[PDB]
């Protein structure tokens, strides 16, 4: 009954969370002061927004943590009455609290919320400033209100730059003594894409699967279209060569590939392309427009032979 | 009052164009079973007044007296919808396309509340009753879909006259169970005679040539060629051929837009024009009629080897600007591209 | 031939009732000891034993073993049709797709014909093992209804913990906490108000309380309930269903993660 | 009598063919207990839910496969409602009969809206040593890259 | 009693009236004796009685006892809803009876739904339905019915056995029309029979509702081709010579004036793309201004299905076809 | 002038729940032989006679005819203000636009007077003739009730067929049928729980089940309803309210073949 390594290697403390270097440092800055704002953490999947609300509620409460700090998610409802009645009387409830430390709201995936839950947001969070803090954690920031991210510090946090999530990755590995090869680790930073509890689980996987961590463990257990099959495609683009290409293209779809992971690798392959500036935008839009071919409902043979001929095309 | 209504013809015997067809559509309406009906053609050929003829062909004396009702409406989401309904006590006039995402509700919930209202002394008037979808070509695709669905299931006790242009993107299955009568717009002699009789009406002497030019701005479109008639009435009644016609606001705008791109092909131009075109666009008006104002002034100045490539971007770009989301984008792409052709065209 | 002619009528009804709106299939298992039942939740948390032995009816005669499906919603309102005092009898043929229920007034006056539509459905007759319990307590049906219905107010959950002073019935909810306590009683003039507590370890368990809800409305059936409770166990919450059977239900308990602060 | 489909699910991991390595390593997972939360996606047809029904009715029997498989897919009406209903409610209990994990077979799991598969995730995360997740889709695509970042 | 419209009211009622369609009436009298069907769809143009001819099936193996009981008829694109899909074929299910009748002939025991035009559903609709097959394929037999094959989605005809329904070809319609002529009292001559065959590609309930329509306006005078050319919705011929002669050569002053003049008329554009590629793949010209034409037809009609306007684009393809009968 | 009381006041509370689901606005005809109210539903399909007798009122005065059409949704909410055992007193001039509603104690302890405001309504007269029907079936307005009650669970109408066996209610639907049947009761205790049958010819006719329902709201004013039939005519449900009078029901048939 062995723990999954998301859970297991999640930091306890705000100084080994390598996301935002200068967010991170002010947050630990207002852990050991005291007086947090409202704080709304935006970016993309794995970067570590909910370990950074948790760390900072925790090294802000303590032991009072059990009483003075409610974690709304995602998987309990959260309706017109939910932000009427549960919300309201956790912020209106009384907690002894010492002179800097305060009530933590830890809103987890306020972007799925709706418009009327934030309705009733807005005014406790305003009102009940003095006592209690939200520490909102979203994805995009375009499904929650503008008043909202006003009244909040709104933090964006990045893409993990892959450095940092190599020393993780080492610091894992090395608590695990797990044996790997340098590539295959790279290709563990490649099928994350700055999701580091990509990177973890896959790697978690991958040596659950299969023992040492070489290129093709993990493109195995993943089975994502490989990067120099993907690569030599646009490359065959590139010279104005579709039959070169096609042979790719068939072996591509005689492995059973879905159009949609085809035409996804392939804009994440050519948007590291080393090819000329111009060409690469052109490239970009074709592939886009083909994207929403497959999209729209045409996810066929032909629509990847239609956009090799264009890109071969634009290439004179 | 405007004499462009009140001069409306009323009977089907007192239309000045397109005899054939009121007689067509008289002797379909004398008898029995009266069909659905999809009447297209071009803007102004006058096919509401082939509809309210239709209606008082078809009914007694009380087919003009015409009122608004508001009805609400409840989407899915949890939100009130209030719509506009023009009635009689013998028929519905509806604009179902005023609500954009919400045609499907509107076209479910009001006709199945007009359908499961009862005629009340249904012996005395006639069988059945007719309702209109004025707007009708821009509703989407389930939405028409509820619509056929709502023609099959009341086809014995309410029949629909769907009135629309360009009906490409109106659906097939509603085009084979619907009678389509096609109206044309009339010709530069129904125009002239019509003019004629308006001013005979009214103790006028509007001279031929007059008429003519009238007929020859007005773009096949009898509304406008009757209100620039008023208008010239009000400017001057000794009416010489030699006459300044007062042209609408808009097109002269797209004239001096026009002008604006054939003076200058260089960015600071195209920072002017996109300003006059965001003028243009703010007022409410379609970019697809925008689009065609432009091509009509563009094409009186253009070389001959250059108006197919330009006919055909016009084409591409209003195209995608029906693809798209927001028209300003592809209206400058496309006065960019064509500043960039003539420029390529007289650098040469 | 499924004639089966039961003369207290009501029981059937609060059988149902407790069935209503915790399940809404279920198949009947006719043999010649009687009938029998044995359903779970369209969630698969809670096991629902519903037993009727053949004694218990006036006349039953059985020549061959039934597997019959029933919607549960459909006799709720069939039953509702049954008075409190009617003798219900029930009739099916070897292959039918047809149920007769005749309701008859205990002076012969009225007499009633009522027909349920059947449905077919998979059965996977799961064989409870007899498991001996390190906690088995009889208390009051009211009682536990009562002890169910305030602590749902307060929360989801309820902590029962059985230990040498008795039986602790917990919530923690956003209002606050609840804890009930319930003692061995020496001494009370009638057998069914008495709280008897059987043990061999002190146990501690939590329960949604929907569940728990939806269990007690199976109070008219018996006067007493008796809970077997253990550790790896399920809650067993049996009702004798008087002489001619037994109503038994399982309830799998909640995770409870451990936490040291 | 049947459509030869219906007839020939292939019961046995003996009888399937041309999925070894899934075969294996799954039977890995299981005999040694160090089965994860499964998303199983691929074309229609190729046999996804007759190889994990048939691990399930290899790990249990036929009296005990009621309390410890719970299968749903999309014919039921599908959003946040029925995340919140049965699906938490069979995850977050313990099992009726002896002790060990449970599973969750989800059909067609591509058909849910994201705010259901985050509600979803956050489900996986909070029970997962009594739970056992199986989601079976038709397009990786279609899924949040949390969720994929969860099940293998 | 009511008009009734001549296309149900002349369809076929029993199994064998359906004009050559014996296939269709062989494979089933197998599965009489076989007691042993998949799921059926039968795919074709409309008026040849898909529906009709299931009907007579399902009572050759029902009976009229249990026809009514057995048999469910829906019309899809009158249950394009995803609840009625979903709630109603479980409710049908789920409420069984045995296999068993009166008459003591033996019978399969699942159940019989009909799905009528189901082509003209979403594919989230049709995803919903392949589900509702999948998990019904014990107790009740699907068939559907349809006039085009790729508009059903590739899942829902990958469960199915696909029957072509071919109609009255040619020879049969001229005089069957000719029947329902001389029945009501309708005079028409033959060269009006001949063009409502024609302005129909294989369609004869287009046929019928083109007559009662054509009948409907002259009330009892001669049906000549101008209201026929009318209701059909088919641009005169006279229109696309003077679209031809304005585009063979000259300015494009003139193209103007037939495009304005072909929007004016009230014609669809797309009926223009249609009767335009009939024009130019019957004629002389050469190869490469036959391809060009067509090709720019064919996108013409693609931007058109997309809701793109006709003025510029009919005027787009006025000048292509300029710029190639010119040079 | 027109003045009313009667000491007994919840048999108008029993009528107004038992007619104020059934039609929303109801003109109260009143003469010297009494009140009389002859009601059509919204739908189309229901008749209702309900006439009270002058004798038994405790005082009456009524100078001239009057008819006062009052919505019975508002007047059942304002006898909701009085009580199970005050005494009831109605007043209205001959030309009056108000109702005066005065609740007076037993014990003359609490008098209490509100107004209604009354409106003008376009009444037509049905008028109903008097004719032999075939079949009277008297029996329990609690049983006829339940009858109501547990066979609208079942499906949307019932066939109902009487015929020497006596009375029968059938009704079909997708959960499955139900079928009861009731005979001549030879020994009672009470006559208020016996079943009596009058019989010419067995009929069969069927009736919607939502208008059962609502007509099964005046129970409590009488221990025993009436059932009468006959062939292609409306069926008759009867409600003896007290001595004081009757509750007349029309039912239209349902004639709906498929
Ligand atoms: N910056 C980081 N440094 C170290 N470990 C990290 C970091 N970010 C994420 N992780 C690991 O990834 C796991 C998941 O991180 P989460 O904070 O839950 O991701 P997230 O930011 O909430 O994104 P969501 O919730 O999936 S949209 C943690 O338990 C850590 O083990
Ligand atoms: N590898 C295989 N070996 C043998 N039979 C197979 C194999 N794969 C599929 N089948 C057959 O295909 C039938 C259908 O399999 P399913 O598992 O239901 O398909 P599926 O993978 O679930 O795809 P869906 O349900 O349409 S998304 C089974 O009953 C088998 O008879
Ligand atoms: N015979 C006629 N006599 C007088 N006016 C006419 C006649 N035919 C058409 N018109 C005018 O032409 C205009 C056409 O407008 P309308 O019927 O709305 O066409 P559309 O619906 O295409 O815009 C009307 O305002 C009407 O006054
Ligand atoms: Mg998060
Ligand atoms: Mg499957």
């Amino acid at each position: 009954y062995e723990l999954p390594w998301v859970e297991k290697y999640r930091p306890v403390k705000l100084n080994e969370i390598v996301g935002n270097e200068d967010t991170v440092s002010r947050l630990e800055v207002f852990a050991r002061e005291g007086n947090v704002p409202n704080i709304i953490i935006a970016g993309p999947p794995g970067t570590g927004k909910t370990t950074s609300i948790l760390c900072l509620a925790r090294a802000l409460l303590g032991p009072a943590l059990k009483d003075a700090m409610l974690e709304l998610n995602a998987s309990n409802d959260r309706g017109i009455d939910v932000v009427r009645n549960k919300i309201k009387m956790f912020a209106q409830q009384k907690v002894t609290l010492p002179k800097g430390r305060h009530k933590i709201i830890i809103l987890d995936e306020a972007d799925s919320m709706t418009d009327g839950a934030q309705q009733a947001l807005r005014r406790t969070m305003e009102i009940y400033s003095k006592t209690t803090r939200f520490a909102l954690a979203c994805n995009a920031s375009d499904k929650i209100i503008e008043p909202i991210q006003s009244r909040c510090a709104v933090l964006r946090y990045t893409k993990l730059t892959d450095a940092q999530i190599l020393t993780r990755l080492m610091n894992v590995i090395e608590k695990e003594r797990v044996p790997y090869t340098d590539d295959g680790l790279e290709a563990i930073i490649f099928t994350a894409q700055g999701d580091m509890r990509q990177a973890l689980n896959n790697l978690q996987s991958t040596f659950s699967g299969f023992g040492f961590i070489n290129s093709e463990n993990v493109f195995k257990v993943c089975d994502e279209p490989h990067p120099l099959l993907v690569k030599e495609m646009i490359q065959h683009c590139v010279n104005a060569n579709i039959d070169e290409a096609y042979k790719i293209l068939a072996h591509l779809w005689h492995l059973g590939y879905s159009p949609e992971d085809i035409i996804g690798n392939i804009f994440r392959v050519c948007k590291t392309f080393q090819m000329a500036e111009y060409l690469k935008l052109e490239f970009i839009k074709e592939i886009g427009y083909t994207h929403m071919k497959i999209a729209e409902g045409v996810n066929s043979l032909l629509q990847m032979a239609g956009l090799l001929a264009r890109l071969c095309q634009k290439t004179m | 009052s405007l004499w462009v209504d009140k001069y409306r013809p009323c009977s089907l015997g007192r239309l000045d164009y397109h005899k054939e067809q009121a007689a067509q559509l008289r002797n379909l309406v004398q008898c029995g079973d009266f069909p659905h009906l999809l009447v297209y053609g071009p803007s102004g050929a006058g096919k509401k007044t082939r509809i309210m003829c239709i209606l008082r062909e078809l009914y007694g004396v009380g087919v003009e007296k015409l009122r608004i009702e508001h009805q609400t409406i409840t989407t899915p989401s949890k939100k009130k919808i209030e719509i506009s309904t023009i009635a009689s006590n013998y028929h519905l006039e509806v604009n179902p396309s005023d609500a954009g995402n919400s045609d499907r509700v509107v076209i479910q919930e009001m006709l199945k509340t007009v359908a499961q209202s009862q005629q009340l002394e249904t012996n005395s008037q006639r069988d059945f009753k007719v309702v209109l979808l004025t707007e009708v070509d821009k509703l989407t695709k389930d939405a028409q879909h509820a619509l056929r669905r709502t023609m099959e299931k009341y086809m014995s006790t309410c029949r629909l006259i769907l009135c629309c242009n360009s009906t490409s993107k109106v659906i097939p299955p509603i085009r084979s169970r619907c009678l389509a009568v096609r109206v044309p717009a009339p010709s530069i002699e129904d125009i002239c005679h019509v003019l004629s009789t308006v001013c005979k009406k009214e103790g006028l002497n509007l001279p031929s040539q007059l008429a003519h030019r009238l007929a020859e701005k007005s773009c096949r479109n009898l509304r406008k060629a009757l209100l620039m008639c008023e208008a010239c009435r009000v400017q001057q009644y000794p009416f010489t051929a030699d006459q300044e016609i007062p042209e609408t606001d808009w097109e002269v705008y797209l004239r001096e837009t026009a002008n604006a791109i054939v003076s200058q092909q260089t960015p600071q131009r195209l920072l002017e024009v996109r300003g006059r075109l965001y003028e243009l666009l703010t007022h409410c008006i379609p970019p697809e009629i925008i689009m065609k104002g432009l091509l009509s002034e563009l094409l009186h100045n253009c070389d001959g080897q250059l108006k197919g490539e330009v006919a055909q971007m016009a084409a591409y770009y209003e195209h995608r600007l029906q693809l798209g989301s927001k028209a300003i984008y592809h209206l400058e792409a496309f006065v960019a591209k064509f500043m960039a052709l003539y420029k390529k065209f007289m650098e040469d | 031939m499924f004639e089966a002619r039961l003369v207290q009528g009501s029981i059937l009804k609060k059988v149902l009732e407790a069935l209503k709106d915790l399940i809404n299939e279920a198949c009947w298992d006719i043999s010649s000891s009687g009938v029998n039942l044995q359903s779970m939740d369209s969630s698969h948390v809670s096991l629902v034993q519903l037993t009727l032995r053949s004694e218990g009816f006036d006349t039953y005669r059985c020549d061959r073993n039934l597997a019959m499906g029933v919607n549960l919603t459909s006799m709720s309102k069939i039953l509702k049709c049954a008075g409190n005092e009617d003798i219900i009898t029930l009739r099916a043929e070897d292959n039918a797709d047809t149920l007769a229920l005749v309701f008859e007034a205990p002076n012969q006056e009225k007499v009633s014909d009522y027909e349920m539509k059947l449905m077919d459905l998979d059965v996977e007759q799961l064989g409870i093992p007899e498991q001996e319990y390190s906690c088995v307590v009889k208390m009051p049906s009211g009682e536990f209804a009562r002890i169910c219905r305030d602590l749902s107010h307060i929360g989801d959950a309820v902590v029962i913990s059985c230990a040498k002073d008795g039986v602790k019935f917990s919530a923690s909810g956003e209002l606050g906490n609840g804890n009930i306590k319930l003692s061995q009683t020496s001494n009370v003039d009638k057998e069914e108000e008495a709280v008897t507590i059987e043990m061999n370890e002190p146990v501690q368990l939590t329960f949604a309380l929907r569940y728990l809800n939806f269990f007690t409305k199976a109070t008219p059936l018996s006067s007493t309930v008796t809970l077997s409770m253990s550790a790896d166990v399920p809650l067993v919450v049996e009702y004798k269903i008087a002489d001619m059977g037994h109503l038994k239900y399982y309830l799998a308990p909640k995770i409870e993660d451990e936490e040291g602060s | 009598n049947l459509p030869w489909v219906e007839k020939y699910r292939p019961q046995t991991l003996n009888d399937l063919i041309s999925h070894q390595d899934i075969l294996s390593t799954i039977q890995k997972f299981i005999n040694e207990d160090r089965l994860p939360h499964l998303l199983l996606y691929g074309p229609p047809g190729t046999g996804k839910t007759s190889t994990i029904l048939a691990c399930a009715k290899q790990l249990y029997k036929d009296k005990e496969f009621g309390s410890m498989v719970l299968e749903l897919n999309a014919s039921d009406d599908r959003g946040i409602d029925i995340i919140r209903g049965p699906i938490l409610s069979f995850a977050s209990t313990r099992t009726i009969f002896k002790k060990g994990f449970k599973l969750v077979i989800l059909d067609e799991a591509d058909a849910m809206t994201q705010d259901a598969q985050n509600a979803l995730r956050r489900v996986i995360e909070k029970f997962t040593e009594n739970t056992r997740f199986c989601l079976i889709c038709n397009y990786l695509s279609k899924i949040i890259p949390a969720l994929q970042s969860r099940c293998t | 009693a009511k008009p009734v419209p001549w296309v149900e009211k002349y369809r076929p009622k029993c199994v064998d009236e359906v004009a050559f369609q014996e296939e269709v009436v062989a494979v089933l009298k197998k599965s009489l004796e076989g007691a042993d069907l998949p799921n059926l769809l039968f795919y074709g143009p409309p008026g040849t009685g898909k529906t009709s001819t299931i009907l007579a099936a399902a009572r050759e193996l029902f009976g009229p006892e249990l026809f009514r009981l057995r048999v469910l008829e829906l019309n899809a694109s009158d249950e394009r809803g995803i609840q009625v899909v979903r709630e109603k074929v479980k409710n049908f299910a789920q409420l069984t009876v045995s296999g068993s009748r009166s008459d003591g002939k033996p019978c399969p025991p699942f159940k019989i739904v009909i799905l009528d035009e189901a082509d003209s559903m979403t594919s989230a609709a049709q995803a919903a339905l392949r589900r509702t097959m999948e998990k019904e394929s014990k107790t009740t037999r699907f068939c559907l019915i349809c006039n085009y094959v790729s508009r059903i989605i590739e899942p829902l005809t990958s469960r199915c056995s696909k029957f072509r329904f071919k109609p009255l070809s040619d020879k049969i319609q001229q005089q069957r029309l000719l029947d329902i002529a001389k029945k009501e009292n309708v005079k028409i001559s033959d060269e009006g029979i001949a063009y409502l065959v024609k302005v129909s590609e294989g369609d004869l309930r287009k046929a019928i509702t083109f007559l009662q329509s054509a009948t409907r306006l002259t009330g009892g005078k001669e049906i000549t081709e101008k209201v026929i050319t009318d209701i059909a919705g088919v641009i005169p011929a006279e229109k696309i010579d003077g679209v031809f002669a304005a585009c063979q050569s000259g300015s494009f002053d003139k193209l103007e004036a037939v495009v304005k003049d072909l929007i004016d008329e009230g014609h669809a554009a797309t009926q223009l793309v249609n009767q335009l590629h009939d024009v130019v793949v019957e004629n002389n010209l050469s190869d490469k201004q036959k391809s060009i034409i067509t090709e720019k037809l064919a996108e013409v009609d693609k931007c058109l299905a997309d809701g793109a306007d006709e003025h510029l684009q009919l005027i787009s393809l006025c000048a292509t076809v300029m710029q190639q009968l010119s040079q």
